[PDB]
């Protein structure tokens, strides 16, 4: 089976930085974003972008591939239940 | 369908996973455990685990084939990757 | 090596309706967006968003995943060299 | 990596690493680009499987290989293993 929850790579992040000892603020200085944006990212207010995802990788690891996937998982486990397709005509039948 | 997680061997994981149930694992560090099963079911190849705090590294005794990631302190999450497939997802140590 | 031209998706879809022979117009009737958002789509203009790509898998095939996978890379070859990470540093 | 691996079709090849279309036909330049960028952001077939590329897997002696419509008679055909694709060859 699929994971049951599934949570927003910010809130992940917000989690990682605490287990760190690093601040928000801080992360923020030194990934090159404002103290703004990445308090809407740890709130799971705002997507994880291709451009914060590079960024991101230089700091906490792994890939940019990586980090994007965990937010369009997200995404798509959040829209699931808002989405009817059913109406959709499928091109070749 | 492919590359996630295939099997546990650690029933507390199992159960967390599956259902999002909290009682079989210790509860400080249910959001930690739920986060790195969702790093492990999303990545599709080892090194996007490769994350400082993680400690990655590949077992050596007779679980020689095996990975494992910290949690916290002494505890870690170990598992076979193959594919982008993670199986025999345990806690232990 | 890696691909010389990767394109928007959105391009790539453009090109599979007109060998359809599915207007832009008619495509976003069935989707069930607005044609204006459908034309930016087609010219590059906007992302294929998650909840797009869950509509035009619908209809064209494939998976949700596939389309923003196809957006996520077209992205990021975009961004190469434009973002400096020399000056932040890895923690750990 | 998932992704293209190596080439049988020799236009595909230039086309796919270096943009030079000298190997194909010049009209279904873009709809091969296109497809091949499809085949290298798949991770799994079934990612594959879109109504106007008449997926199917090749049998008998190319057991193992899968097939994707270019247009009319002209395919690309590969192996597909772990979401990456072998021999990529454009024919018939």
């Amino acid at each position: 089976m699929r994971q049951f929850k599934v949570s927003h790579p910010g809130e992940m992040i917000a989690r990682d930085l605490e287990d760190m000892g690093v601040s928000g603020r801080r992360f923020a200085h030194n990934i090159g974003v404002t103290p703004a944006t990445v308090s809407r990212l740890l709130a799971g207010k705002t997507a994880l972008t291709p451009s914060l995802s590079i960024r991101i990788a230089a700091a906490l690891g792994s890939t940019p591939e990586f980090w994007l996937r965990l937010q369009s998982n997200y995404d798509l486990r959040q829209l699931e239940n808002q989405i009817d397709t059913s109406g959709i005509v499928l091109y070749g039948e | 369908s492919h590359m996630m997680i295939k099997s546990f061997k650690h029933k507390g994981l199992k159960l967390l996973f599956e259902k999002g149930v909290t009682s079989g694992v210790p509860a400080q560090d249910v959001d930690r455990i739920n986060d790195r099963l969702q790093a492990i079911d999303t990545a599709t190849e080892i090194g996007e685990l490769n994350r400082q705090i993680y400690k990655l590294h590949p077992l050596k005794g007779d679980r020689e084939g095996y990975w494992s990631i910290t949690v916290r302190a002494n505890w870690r999450i170990t598992f076979q990757f193959i594919n982008g497939d993670a199986y025999i997802l345990n806690y232990e140590d």
